Order: structure tokens, then sequence, then C-alpha cells
């Protein structure tokens, strides 16, 4: 548009609606297009007359404080968002305006301490209204710092106000209590996956080091801070390298290799002796994952050479020992370097594999090739430029000895990851990343345990399941809410590549593998679980939560694929067939039935090829990739009714259970028969009773004789039946051995 | 159509204007008032003396003169029907008024056919075109419908012109 | 149902397709209605989407049958069906090809696994080729080029080598391919992939 | 066995943790509680009454959450509606629902008031017909329900008068349920066809001919032209005396006003909140339309007030006239999910943790709404309240000794570690 565009439209509604009343009621209409072509003084007038006749009107009248806003006209800025308000009280933003501006221009009248108390209590503690906080008091030192002390102690994981106390400390120049407070800090776990803090932890502590005070007081508390440090490297490069670009992640590597080399003369026997170690396999791990960050973008024959080079790094990585937990000072410090350990591990663990999976012992021609000292050249020279000095750099002067060259075992990556789920504060994308990485392995993840680290003491199952108040949240649900999770990223991931080696993308570079709607879902319920929630959003955050309940649970109008379904449905049987107590078995057994009894439904209306009824905005996205078929229906069908009956003999209906175990000839049916017959002949085995019962007593125990060694005669024999075990093949083995000697 | 109807229906009332107006003067009963108000095709006023001569319920009915909703016409029509059986005795303005309701006001058991000696026929065929059943029927039907119920005098042309125009096919 | 058919084959007798297709229609014949559909579809699919142009009369009314086969759960043998909203697809990746939205119309090909981009899918994607339906394979051509051109232009604007690789995938799909114009087409795409490097 | 509950509040968490929407939960919470509600209520010491009210109460809080938040965050924006001036005055008020989310609000929280309100059984041994007893006295000239008040209301019998009573209270309650149907099914058979035909005077005007952009919903016109007339009709006939308490109260609630004390007086926080929300909307309602010239002069008969209130101010109002209701801490947690200062009320209750300990299930249910809010809403409660929730959820967990379940909580911090 120009602005013969817009004034010649004056003699378009002109020549239609020509009385005064109307010609000033298309006044804000006149104005929304002025307003597009950079006519201020202009558009104002417009506006201003159709406020002349409309004068009730809040968004007439917020449109005049927002031009009076870019012509920074305060006083005429504020008076018109507060009609606007004052016409309807829903518009909590322009509440924050009017405060915003009451305390940027002038403090000295109290309205603008009344606008600020209101604002509070419409975003509660947000990190605006502490900013406005301070704004007000701007208008001495001592008095700054109680406000921070006063906000930091109902506020302690606000990122920037304990950035501010830093902030005020260095301006005193007492950088002493500037680190000590840094140091106790960085034991919140919440501020230590804040990148902004950690670059405030590495900059306050280096200042330290050069500041007169250091030397002057002590050497003794030097070592101390110094660990810090490193710890604050390792955080700082794991954010940095996910959200910053090539550049910036590079760089932070010098800094780190800088430390490193400065650290490893002093050595020891002491907590900064131990945490260079485990520091220095993070600087590998992250290197690794720098390395592979520059090559996806680059060519193949970069790619390749990058990857080996990457997968040196990893390797380096994972063989540096677990970091001597016992010789910390304290329990926080020690359990902590240990999380750290299982994180390095676990990540490391899985690229590791997930590059050697490639080609046919595709690690030993990596260590064999480049483990040669001309390798550490070729690895310094793709991640710096050969200018720096090549002697004080970490990089070059590690000595690299004896590398393993094993292969990762599936059992030592489990017990990493599961003491790693806290390593980033369980962080949707750490498990969905996780859960993926296990999406192509042979074993699967403990997921439950994974759960339980995280929410202690949550109830498997809530009694109340009646509800979907989120105060009846249980583990399956959020079992059940992972697996969703994961399967719809690796659907979609699947979908993105499709179009244009998935799994081999490391944590950090990947991007958000769940919906924003997921992520804040988790969000939600964790700080809900946890107790870090605020008083005015628990009515939000526990809403936010109820919205997602009635679809982990399958209840009216879940967004559930008929595929999502059963594989929760299957997913849960399994996990819960392998379980030893009853109560859990139960419970597992239970959803598991729950889902299957809503899938057939569905399935029968598929088995006649006919259409299921999409959803509206679904939690879990929909795709014909894995839409289910009538090949495999009948199987569903099959697999369900196994379901069904290990559920009847849970809970006493054996008579139904063994008639519908014993009409199938499954792999599985057989361990149910077996396990249930064993158990009417244990209990009544040894016991004074009637010969006759005795002789039937016995004749139970020679029929799962029989079913365990049909299950091992057929698993030896084919593979895929090894696959389709309920339990390992050696545990089925284990009792056979029991059942014969009784 | 709508604007049509509307536009004869405020052309009738213009005509029928000073007859109903004259007898409005000379009535001594507050419902025949009101009765005479739904003649004049207000239905506001009619309301609002119902209001004023305590007569509510009915008050809130005559809102419905105008929306042709069949639901409060077969009710209309079945309180008139169980009032001619039995009904000991029901004011005789009110059951006009519920005949207005029932959407059939000659068309009837209960009938305003005899008015025929009391108004004006233009009268009474405003009766049928503002209540009557105005959205199921075409305008000329409607006519036809009165029509059919009342012979109008050979030599009056204002009554040929409606005939003609009802005559249609 | 059967006069309906008898006045909708005459008028298809009578090369009259956009009208038998409403006549089938009418009869919610769908097997019919829909490979009329594909016929008036192929030759318009590379065309330019312009106001008032046979391509938007054509398009508008197959999208109006496309909602109202969905939302009834309507549908023709998959053949037959499966076309339909292929070629449906593909107007969309030439309109939003000739609107200059590079990137919509890249991912939209990309969905449809119709041309091979990474050199491990060439073997199913040829044999793919073989049993789809000529109205498909007939505006082969003119997809491989947009396609080809559209890596060409995200080229000029790690991911050199990734638009690299790519163009070679097209490149052997239709060294492979026997179809409409292979001459021009296949020494254009050579040439462009030429550029690249 | 009861002692069992938390296990199904956390089992809920367990099934949504596990299938990787999150609304489901809330859902689940909601049934789980009334659920219980039931438990305590059937057979129970008179100790358990209190607490099974308290939980009734627990599961509407968690559905009036699930209405609204699914209400507010499930909005992905859809098509404006382009209305004309000869558009009928139905097409409006949609429009005006539709574009103004403030009060479509308004608009879930009454439909939630009127799902949980208590209605009376069906009046039991009717009569045949309607003043049957002042018919058979003689006495009724006119057989109209205004006979008796163009004079003196000694024309009707008293057991007649008492008979209206018990309808008119009747329909009453149904009308404040939102069980509209049901009352014109009552009047129409309870030989009320008079008052039925005052009920259908409730619809607005549409034309499906005209109003195209309803033509699916509607076949045939409904509703009534001149509504600002029926309005000022009705709420006149509602202040006009010689009328049954009830039937003047329903009169009132059609007009948008406020019943007569006789009946008001009886109204609970939900009712009178209720009543004062109606009032809210139906003021915005002809509001809406005079701003747009939908309104037709000769209507305005009468003055009603035209100044809105704002919820805020309502719940205001209402909570110092039901003091002792108000402070009921679900109840407040209510009253702040309405208002959206949910987060704000979170933090607030944790720092009552710094007469929250006295009551079980207020630390229960904080906890679990913060859990359910930062799932919908990522971000919603802060970080450090989470912390401070679970914590304390936690060791109560550990002192009722459902250790078993402490996992699943764990899932939302690092601190988690410390377990």
């Amino acid at each position: 548009r120009s602005k013969a565009d817009v004034e010649r439209y004056i003699a378009s509604v002109q020549g239609s609606t020509p009385s005064p009343r109307q010609k000033s009621m298309k006044g804000f209409y006149f104005a929304k297009l002025y307003y597009e072509a950079k006519e201020y003084d202009l558009a104002k007038k417009y506006i201003c007359t159709y406020i002349n006749v409309q004068e009730r009107d809040p968004k007439a009248h917020r449109f005049l404080g927002l031009l009076y806003e870019l012509e920074e006209n305060t006083d005429k800025a504020v008076e018109c968002y507060r009609r606007s308000v004052e016409l309807n009280p829903t518009q909590k933003d322009l509440v924050l305006k009017i405060a915003e501006l009451l305390c940027k221009n002038d403090v000295t009248d109290g309205r603008a301490k009344y606008w600020l108390e209101r604002a509070a209590k419409l975003f509660p503690g947000s990190p605006a209204i502490y900013k406005l906080k301070e704004q007000l008091l701007d208008c001495g030192w001592n008095k700054l710092f109680d406000l921070i002390q006063s906000e930091l102690y109902v506020r302690p994981d606000d990122v920037h106000v304990n950035i501010r106390l830093v902030e005020v400390y260095r301006s005193t120049k007492r950088l002493k209590d500037a680190v000590a407070h840094c140091h106790e800090a960085e034991r919140n776990i919440a501020l230590r996956s804040s990148l902004e803090w950690n670059s405030c932890v590495v900059q306050t502590l280096k200042e330290y080091l050069e500041s007169l005070q250091c030397l002057e007081s002590d050497k003794s508390d030097w070592r101390a801070t110094n660990t810090d440090l490193l710890l604050a490297y390792a955080n700082l490069m794991l954010l940095t390298l996910s959200t910053r670009d090539v550049q910036e992640s590079r760089e932070l590597l010098q800094s780190f290799d800088s430390a490193l080399q400065s650290v490893k003369s002093l050595g020891g026997n002491d907590e900064l002796s131990a945490t260079f170690l485990e520091m220095k396999g993070h600087f590998y791990m992250h290197a690794g994952s720098l390395l592979l960050k520059m090559g996806q973008h680059s060519s193949n024959v970069q790619w390749r050479a990058l990857s080996e080079l990457a997968a040196l790094c990893y390797l380096i990585a994972f063989q540096v020992p677990r970091p001597k937990i016992k010789l910390i000072k304290g329990e926080a410090g020690q359990n902590l370097l240990e999380m750290m350990a299982c994180d390095r591990l676990s990540q490391s663990g899985h690229m590791l594999l997930n590059l050697s999976r490639g080609k046919q012992d595709f690690l030993k021609e990596i260590v064999e090739t480049f483990a040669n000292k001309s390798g550490q050249s070729a690895l310094y020279d793709a991640l710096f430029s050969s200018q720096s000095p090549k002697d004080t750099s970490f990089l070059g002067s590690d000595d690299i000895g004896n590398i393993d060259v094993r292969e990762p075992e599936l059992e030592d990556l489990t017990r990493y990851d599961v003491g790693a789920i806290r390593a980033h504060n369980g962080s949707l994308q750490h498990l969905t990343w996780l859960g993926l990485q296990w999406n192509s392995l042979p074993a699967l993840p403990g997921i439950r345990k994974w759960l339980k680290q995280l929410f202690h003491h949550l109830p498997h199952e809530t009694s109340r399941l009646e509800t979907n108040a989120p105060e009846s949240i249980c583990i399956l649900d959020l079992e059940v809410f992972l697996l969703g999770v994961v399967y719809t990223s690796h659907l979609q991931l699947k979908e993105k590549c499709n179009s244009h080696q998935p799994l081999c993308l490391p944590l950090p570079v990947c991007k958000q593998l769940c919906t924003e709607r997921q992520k804040s879902w988790w969000d939600a319920v964790c700080t809900l679980i946890h107790r870090k929630a605020v008083p005015g959003n628990v009515a939000k955050l526990r809403l936010l939560v109820q919205h997602e309940i009635n679809t982990l649970r399958a209840q009216e109008k879940h967004g559930l694929q008929p595929a999502l379904l059963v594989h929760w449905a299957e997913c849960l049987q399994k996990t819960g067939s392998g379980l030893n107590s009853f109560y859990d078995q139960r419970e597992y057994m239970g959803r598991s039935v729950h889902y299957w009894k809503k899938v057939l439904p569905l399935l029968k209306i598929i088995k006649k090829k006919n259409s299921i009824p999409e959803p509206i905005d679904p939690l879990f996205k929909h795709f014909h990739s894995v839409d289910i078929q009538a090949s495999e229906i009948v199987e569903y069908e099959e697999d369900a009714h196994i379901t069904f009956a290990i559920l009847d003999a849970v809970n006493g209906n054996i008579e139904d259970a063994v008639t519908a175990f014993e009409s199938i000839k499954s792999v599985v049916s057989y361990w149910n028969l077996a396990l249930i017959f064993h158990r009417k002949a244990e209990d009544i085995e040894n016991d004074a009773l009637s010969p006759e019962e005795q002789e039937e007593c016995k004749n139970y125990l020679r029929k799962t004789r029989d079913y365990l060694i049909k299950i091992i005669d057929d698993s030896d024999s084919n593979l895929s039946v090894v696959k389709k075990l309920p339990v390992p093949l050696e545990s089925v083995k284990e009792m056979l051995n029991s059942v014969m000697q009784e | 159509k709508k604007e049509r109807h509307c536009r004869l229906t405020s052309w009738i009332v213009s005509q029928i204007g000073p007859e109903i107006e004259e007898k409005i003067r000379n009535s001594s009963n507050e419902i025949e008032q009101i009765f005479l108000y739904l003649l004049l095709n207000d239905v506001v006023r009619a309301s609002k003396l119902a209001i004023e001569s305590k007569n509510g319920h009915l008050s809130v009915l005559i809102s419905y003169l105008g929306s042709n909703d069949p639901r409060i016409r077969d009710l209309a029509e079945l309180q008139l029907q169980k009032w001619s059986t039995g009904g000991c005795s029901i004011d005789k303005n009110i059951s006009k008024i519920y005949k207005l309701l029932s959407g059939s006001p000659f068309e009837g058991l209960f009938s305003l056919k005899e008015l025929e000696s009391e108004f004006s026929w233009l009268c009474l065929l405003n009766l049928t075109l503002c209540y009557g059943q105005i959205d199921e029927y075409s305008l000329e039907s409607l006519v036809q419908s009165h029509l059919d119920k009342f012979s109008l005098p050979y030599d009056d042309p204002i009554g040929v012109i409606f005939q003609l125009y009802a005559a249609n096919e | 149902k059967p006069i309906i058919n008898k006045v909708a084959s005459v008028a298809e007798n009578k090369g009259l397709f956009e009208e038998a297709a409403k006549l089938y229609d009418l009869a919610k014949n769908a097997d019919k209605v829909l490979e009329l559909m594909n016929k008036l579809l192929s030759p318009v699919v590379p065309q330019i989407s312009a106001p008032q142009s046979n391509k938007e009369r054509l398009k508008n009314m197959a999208l109006s049958i496309a909602e109202r086969y969905r939302a009834q759960g309507i549908s023709a043998n998959k053949f037959v069906d499966s076309t339909f909203y292929l070629l449906l697809d593909l107007i969309t990746f030439f309109d939003e090809y000739h609107s200059g939205h590079i990137d919509r119309a890249f991912d939209i090909i990309e969905r449809l696994k119709l041309v091979p981009l990474n050199q491990e899918s060439v073997e199913e994607r040829v044999a793919a080729f073989r049993n789809f339906s000529d109205e498909i394979r007939h505006n082969l051509s003119e997809v491989l080029l947009a396609t080809m051109n559209i890596l060409f232009t995200q080229f000029k604007r790690d991911r050199d080598s990734q638009l690299r690789s790519q163009a070679r995938t097209l490149i052997t799909f239709a060294g492979m391919i026997p179809y409409r114009t292979s001459g021009d087409t296949n020494a254009r795409l050579v040439q462009m992939e030429v550029l690249m490097n | 066995y009861q002692t069992e509950r938390f296990t199904k509040f956390s089992d809920t968490l367990k099934e949504f943790k596990i299938e990787q929407d999150p609304f489901n939960i809330i859902r689940e919470f909601r049934s789980a509680a009334g659920q219980l509600a039931l438990d305590l209520a059937n057979s129970g010491d008179e100790s358990n009454v209190i607490s099974s009210k308290d939980w009734e109460l627990e599961a509407r809080f968690w559905h009036l959450v699930e209405l609204l938040l699914v209400f507010r965050n499930a909005d992905l924006d859809l098509d404006e509606m382009e209305l004309h001036p000869y558009n009928s005055r139905g097409l409006f008020e949609k429009k005006l629902m539709q574009d103004n989310k403030q009060l479509y609000q308004i608009w879930i929280v009454m439909v939630w008031l009127k799902e949980n309100t208590y209605v009376m059984e069906r009046p039991k041994n009717v009569p045949t017909s309607k003043w049957l007893n002042s018919i058979t006295s003689g006495g009724l000239k006119s057989c109209d329900l205004d006979f008796p008040l163009r004079e003196n209301t000694n024309v009707l019998d008293v057991k007649d008068k008492e008979e209206d009573h018990i309808f008119f209270k009747y329909i009453y309650e149904l009308i404040l349920a939102g069980a509209i149907d049901e009352a014109l099914e009552e009047a129409k058979l309870s030989d009320n066809i008079s008052i039925c035909m005052i009920l259908c005077g409730i619809q607005e005007y549409l034309n499906p001919v005209i109003d195209t952009q309803i033509a699916n919903e509607f076949n045939t016109q409904q509703g009534i032209k001149k509504h600002s007339l029926w309005r000022r009709t009705v709420y006149s006939l509602s202040q006009q005396a010689g009328l049954d308490p009830y039937e003047r109260a329903i009169y009132s609630y059609l007009s948008g006003a406020i019943p007569n004390q006789e009946v008001l007086q009886y109204s609970d926080w939900e009712s009178d909140l209720h009543i004062h929300l109606n009032q809210i909307l139906q003021t915005e309602i002809e509001n809406y339309l005079l701003e747009n010239n939908q309104v037709g002069t000769d209507e305005l008969i009468l003055p009603l007030p035209s100044h809105a209130l704002t919820v805020q101010e309502v719940l205001n109002r209402v909570a110092s006239r039901h003091p002792s209701e108000s402070e009921h801490p679900i109840r407040v947690l209510m009253a702040s999910v309405i208002l959206d200062s949910l987060p704000s009320v979170i933090h607030s209750s944790v720092e009552m943790l710094l007469d929250i300990i006295d009551k079980p299930y207020l630390l229960r249910i904080v906890t679990h709404l913060a859990i359910c809010l930062d799932i919908i809403n990522p971000g919603s409660v802060e970080e450090v309240d989470k912390s401070k929730l679970i914590t304390t959820y936690i060791s109560l967990l550990k002192l009722q000794g459902l250790y078993e379940n402490i996992p699943i909580y764990a899932t939302f911090l690092n601190e988690s570690d410390c377990l």
C-alpha cells in the first residue's frame, strides 16, 4: 500500500455511509490502515474520532495507547491503557504495561506502586515482576541487596535474581562472597541447567582467580573454587552445544581445554583431582558431539572422517573410569559427581553404539587407525585453528594410552541411564532421547525405574481412578505418557528424513523431539510433584495436567491412534508379565487389558476395511505410516486374548485362563501355563493330605516340566521365538532346574 | 417475501387505523382494548396495556404474535379446545387473543368469523396476514386462504386487487 | 441410479468429462467420478493455476469432491482412488512451486515418496513407477524438473553435500525410468547438477 | 480400605508418564474424587458426611478446571464470522460468544454451575388440569393466568395456589439447573401451556434462510424477533406482585435480573454466583446488540440496568454475601481458577507452609494441580513451588507408609537425586 491506497479509500466509504456518526464510526477502521502506512499523526486523529463516538471500546482505546507508546507520550499512552483496562478487566497484559510504564517514568507517586502490586498478583513471580520491583527501587547499595535476598528467599530457582546477587557482590568487589554463593548454588539442580547462570559462574570464578583477594587470603581453598569452574565449564558446554551455533560452541571448547591444561599440573588425590578425572571425559564426549555437529551440515567425506574422529572422542570418554566418589567432602557433592559420571557413560555409550552399528566392528578400525598420535593432531586440526599454541592445549598433551576398544554392554548402559535420569533435571528432551536411543536396541529400557528415580513414592496406580483430577497421577500414567512421546517422536523424525541417521544424532545437537504440548505437560506435572510450583500458578498447572489425563487413560475423546493404544497394551503386558510381584503384575496387566478393551472395537471396524473417525487436535500425532492393517488384526485379537487370560489368572479365574491359554499354542502361553501349573503343585506337594490328591498334585508338576521343555525346544531351534519369550531364556531354564529337582 | 409482507401489512394498518382507534376510544374493557391493539398490529402496546391492566401472563403470550412458532400455535389451539370442552367460563377477549396465537383465527373452532359483522373486511384480512401462518404460505396463497373464508363486496376495488393478487395461477 | 448413469454414460462418450463427472457424482458413482477426474487433472497438473483458469475451475471441483468423499467416507477402488488423491497432492506441489514457496513445495514432494532422494530408495521407487497410473507417469517429466529446479535454487542460497547427493539421486532414477520427454529432461537434469558443483 | 485414595491419583500419573491429552489426568482426578465422594457418602459415620462433601467439592473443582483449561489452552483459532445488518439478532449473539472469550468463559462457568445444581424430585399426584379447584367452586369468569391479576387474588382457591406453588418452584429449580427442555415438558404436560409459551421466548431470532451461517443447525426460522420487548415484558411481569414468589423468581432469571428476596434468601454461593453471572451475561448481550443497532427503539419499554459487573466484582460481592462458604479452601481455588489467578494462589498456599496442614485434601490437591498445570502449560508454576509442594506431599506418602509410589512424583526435578 501507499498514501494513495489509504486516502483513496476515504472516498470509498464516504460514498457508502455519509452521515457524521457512521463517518466517525469508521475512524478505527480508517486508522487501522494508517498505522500500516506509517502515518502516526494522521492515524492518531482517525482513531481519536472513532473514540469520540465509540468511547466504550477497549480495543480502540488500547490501540491509541499503543500508538501513543510509539509517540513515547507516557502520560497519554498510560491513560489510554487505563480506559481499556477499566472497561475490560480480562486484559491482564495491559495491567503489566501500566505497571511497567508507571515505574519507568516516575516512582514518586504511589500510583506506580499500586499498579505494580496488581501486576504481581496477575503474573505470580514472573520474570518481569522482579524487573519492575528493581526499577521502582532505582529512583542505596544495602537497599538493593535486601531486595534480592528477600526475593531469593521465596524464588531461589530464579536464574536472573541469583545472577544479580553475584553482580551486586561483584559491584562491592567482595568477590569471595560472590564465589561463595556461586559455589553453594552449584548444588542447585535447576541453576546448574541454566545456560546464562553457568556463563555467570565461569566469569565470577575467573575474576576471583586473578583477583588480588584470592592470593592475599590463602591458598588452601584455592583448589575448592577451582573445581567449580571445571564443573561449570562442563554444564556450560552441554548447554552451549545444544542452543548456540557452531562458532560459539567451538570457542567454549578452547576455554575448557585451557582450564584442563592449567589444572593437570597440580594433581593430588582430592576432590579437585577426582573432578578433573570426570570432567576430562566430558571434554572428549562434548568434543565428539561438537565434531558430529559440524559434519552433519558438511559433506559425506567430512562426515565419515569427522564421525570417525567423534567415535574416538566418545570412546575416550567412555573408557574414563567412574570417579572416586568416596573421596569428596560431602554427600551432596559426591552424589552430584557420580550423577555426571552416569550421564557421560550413557550419552557417550549410545553414541558409541549407534556409530558402531554402521559397520562390522567399526569401532576396532577407529582405534587401530586414529589411536595413533597422528590422530591426536588430526583431532586438534579439525577442532581448532592450528595457530593457537599446541603446548598449553590439554587436547594436544593428553596421553591416549591403551584405548579399551570394547563396545559397551547393554546391562551396564541401563544402570548408567537410570543413574543419570536426574542429570538434566529429567527434561522430556532427555528421556525422549534415551527412549529413542533404546528404540533401535534389542533390550528395552527400564522406564518404570526411571520414573521411580524421578517421582519417589508416586503410586504405580491411583486408587481414585474414577476422576481425572491430577492428584491421582500415577507412575503408570507417566510410563504410558513417555511411551507415546517416543512412539510419536520416532514417527515424526521418520517422516522428516523421508522427505530429506535419526538415531545417530547426539543429544545436544538435536532439536525438540516432542510437541510443545507434551513438553508443557511434563514440565507441569514435574513442577507440581516436586513441589516447585507457584501458589498463584497452582490452579493453572493443575488444570494443564488434568487436560491430558483423560487421554493417557483412554477416556472420553482420547487423541489416540489405534496403533499407539495397541503399542501401549502389549508394551505394558510384556512389561508386567516379567515382573515378580503380584501387585505390579496386576496393575500393569490391568491397564494393558484396559487399553486392549478400547482398541478391539476399533480393530473390528478396521477388520472390515472401514474408516476410523479421525481426531480433533490429538495429543499424540496420528500417522498413516503405522495405521493398522487387516494383515495384523487377527494377531492382535490373539495377543489381546492372552492379556485377558493373564489377568484372569492373576485374579483367580484359573479355569477360564487355562481354557484360553491352551486354545492358542504360543510360547508365552506356555510360560503362563507352566507358571500356574507349578503353583498348584508346589503348595500341595509336601503337606499331609489324601494320597490320591498327592498323585494329582504331582501330575501338575509333570505338566510344568513338559511346558518348560517345549519352551526350550522351540526356543533353541528358532531365534524369532527367543524374542517372544515373556521372560529371559536363562530364567526359563533356571526354573526348570528347580522344577525337576523337586 | 418478508419485505413485501411487511409493507403490505404496514399499509393495511394505515387504512384500518382510524376505524380501530375509534373502537378503542369507545371500549369500556381493558382486555378488549388489548385485542384492538392487536388489530392494529401493535404487539408492543398490547403487551404494555396487558402489563398495566395487571394482565401479565397474557402480556408475555402476546410477545409471540408475529413469530410463527408452531409450538405456540398448537399449544394455544390446545388450550382453546380444553376450554371449549367444559371450560366453565373464559373471558370473551382472552379467547380471541388465544385464537390469534393459534394461527388460524377464522379457519377454526373458536372462530373470529363472526367479527365479520363488526369490522372492515380489510381489518380481518390484516389478522390473517399478520398471524395466520406467514412462513408456511406464500403471500398469495395466504391471502387466498383468507378470501376463501369471506366474500368481499363485488364493487370494492381494493378488494378486487387482493383477489387478482391471490388468484395467481 | 440407472438413468443418471445412462445420461452420464452418453455425455462421457461425447468427451464431456466435466459434465459426466457431475452427473456420475450425482448418482454417487465414485468409480467413474474419480476415473474422469483423473483424466481432467493430469493435463493440468504442471500448469499455472491462475484466476478463472481451467486449472482453478477443475482443482476447486476436485477438492469439493475430496471433502465430500472423505466426510462421507466414499472411495473407488484403490487404483482409481490412489491416483486421484495423488494428483491432488501434485497439483499442490506445483501451485507451491509456481508461487516461489520452495521450502514448502520441497516438503510435499518428499512425503509422496514418488521421486527418490537417497540412493537407497531408488530400487523400490523405480519398481513402483511400473504400476502407477499413466496419468502420473505422464507428469513425471515436469515433476523431476521442478524438484531439480527446487534443489537448484536452494543450492545458490554439510548442506551442499546433501543437495549434491539428492541431485544425483534424481538423475539415476530418471536414467532407469523410460518416460515422456526423457531425452530433453534427462539432459537438463544433468546440466543443473553440474552447475551445483 | 479407603486409605487407598493417593494410589488413585498417583495411579493416574503413572498412566500418563507411561504412554509416551494431559487433560485426561484431570478428568481422571475428577472421577477419582467423585468415586471417593460416593464411598464416604453411602454408609458411614456422620463424621464422614463432612469429608464426603469435601470430596464432592474436590470433584467439582477438577471438573471446572478441565472445562476452563480445555477452552483456554486447546484454543486453536478458528474462522471469524462476517455478519451483515440484515442478519438476525441470533447471529449477533453467536458472534458475540465466538469473538469475546472473556464472556464465553462466563458461559462455561455458568454451565458448570448448572451441572452441579440440585433439583427436587418431580412432584407426584399432580392434578389432571390447571386451577381445577377454582373452576369447580365457580368464580373463574376467565380461565387465563391473568384473571386473578385483573381483580383480587381472592378469586383463586387456596389449594390451587398451593399447587401453583409446587409447580413454579419445581420449574424454577429446573431452570437453575439448565433443564430447559424438562421445564417445557413439565409445562406442557401439567396443563401450563401459557407458562410454557413464556419459556419459549428465551430464544433470540434466527432464520436459516437469512442467517445462512447456521442453515445447518436449523431448517426453520425460530426464536422471537422483538426480544428486547419480550425481556421488558417478562421483567415487568416479574415485578408484579400477587404472583407466586417462584414464578416471579423465574421471570427475574429470564430477564437477566436478580430474583425476589423470598427466593434469593435460600440461594447458596453457587446459586447466587450463578444468578449474578447470568445478570452479567444478559446485560452484556443486550449491550452488544445496542452497539450494533439490532435493537429497535420501540422495544425499550422499560429501564433495565446497562452496566455489567466484572467477574472479579461479582465474586467479591457473592463472597461477602456467603463468607463461610466463600472461605472454604477448595472453593477459593474454584474462584482462583475462574479468575485465572491460579499459580498466584499456588505460590500463596505454598507460603502458607513456611492452617493449610490442618485440612488433608488441600496439600494433595494443590500438588496434583501444580503437576497438571506444568504438564499442560510448561512454565506455569514456579520450579521452586513444585519442589516445595512435592517435597511436603512425599513426606506424607512416607507418613502413610506408601513409599511404593514415590518415584512417580519424583519425575519433575533433579532434586529427585536426593531420594
